């Protein structure tokens, strides 16, 4: 019973990761934040100052 | 989970293959 | 024009410095040059 429950839990984790798109929230947020910082730094050249 | 104006992105020391091996 | 060599180029007043290569990307007839997501030129249509 415990082995079956563990296997079902692992499969459910796989299915939830595959279905839910916002699961990787922290990593996606850090990547997007770093990319946005770089993009704003690059766009800062067009500033007239 | 999903050009250069003086910037550069140095590759990580441990590649994804090596991290997966770890 | 020189390709695959780092050369300062001037196409219709672009005055950009870089290396030139044949690009697979397509351009509309009126369009003359392309820009990146960071407002930096990345492709030029040759006027000649
Ligand atoms: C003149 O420029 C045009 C631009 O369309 C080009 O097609 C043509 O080869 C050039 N030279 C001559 C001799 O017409």
């Amino acid at each position: 019973l415990i082995a079956n429950q563990f296997n079902s839990a692992i499969g459910k984790i796989q299915d939830s990761l595959s279905s839910t798109p916002s699961a990787l929230g922290k990593l996606q947020d850090v990547v997007n934040q770093n990319a946005q910082a770089l993009n704003t730094l690059v766009k800062q050249l067009s500033s007239n100052f | 989970v999903t050009k250069f104006n003086g910037l550069t992105v140095l590759p990580p020391l441990l590649t994804d293959e090596m991290i997966a091996q770890y | 024009l020189v390709k695959n060599k780092c050369v300062n180029f001037n196409f219709n007043g672009l005055t950009g410095t870089g290396v030139l290569t044949e690009s697979n990307k397509k351009f509309l007839p009126f369009q003359q040059f392309g820009r990146d997501i960071a407002d930096t030129t990345d492709a030029v249509r040759d006027p000649q």
